[PDB]
């Protein structure tokens, strides 16, 4: 998915 | 000053036809502890209501979600994201959802009934494996009771 935050 | 107030297609036909179609049947047949329905006059722009699943972390809480319809519809997937903040591995802080069904799974065969029950799905069985926030992901996996002391938390002061 597009959007990945740590 | 005149505005269509909608998006500029050639084939409107398809996409309006099976959205009032999910519109009537939504309203007669409403998933459990969901609903949703258009804003104002667009019939592409949606709103929703969840609560959080009972027996979740989310319990007691009040979720929004936005719900976008395009000229593709029922062929390309709907645009869904949470507005209110939530503590879940699969959700990003601007509420992008990762779930199969709204990209790579999609299937003109699914409802929007269908995209919230499997949404609600999501709240009580988060899936680690495509995680969209990693320390939530990574607690998630190897702390789990502080995971559930944070959703039950950010619930209490997001959610409500």
């Amino acid at each position: 998915c597009e959007g990945y935050e740590s | 000053e005149v505005l269509f107030q909608g998006p500029n297609s050639k084939l409107l036909s398809t996409s309006a036809k099976r959205i009032q179609k999910e519109l009537a049947d939504i309203t007669l047949d409403p998933p459990p502890n969901s609903s949703a329905g258009p804003k104002g006059d667009n019939i592409y722009e949606w709103r929703s209501t969840i609560l959080g699943p009972p027996g979740s972390v989310y319990e007691g809480g009040v979720f929004f979600l936005d719900i976008t319809f395009t000229p593709e519809y029922p062929f390309k997937p709907p645009k869904v994201t949470f507005r209110t903040r939530i503590y879940h591995p699969n959700i990003n802080s601007q509420g992008v959802i990762c779930l199969d069904i709204l990209k790579d799974n999609w299937s003109p065969a699914l409802t929007i009934s269908k995209v919230l029950l499997s949404i609600s799905s999501l709240l009580t069985d988060p899936n680690p494996a495509d995680p969209l926030v990693g320390s939530i992901a990574t607690q998630y996996m190897t702390n789990r009771a502080e995971h559930d002391r944070m959703a039950r938390q950010w619930t209490k002061r997001y959610a409500t």
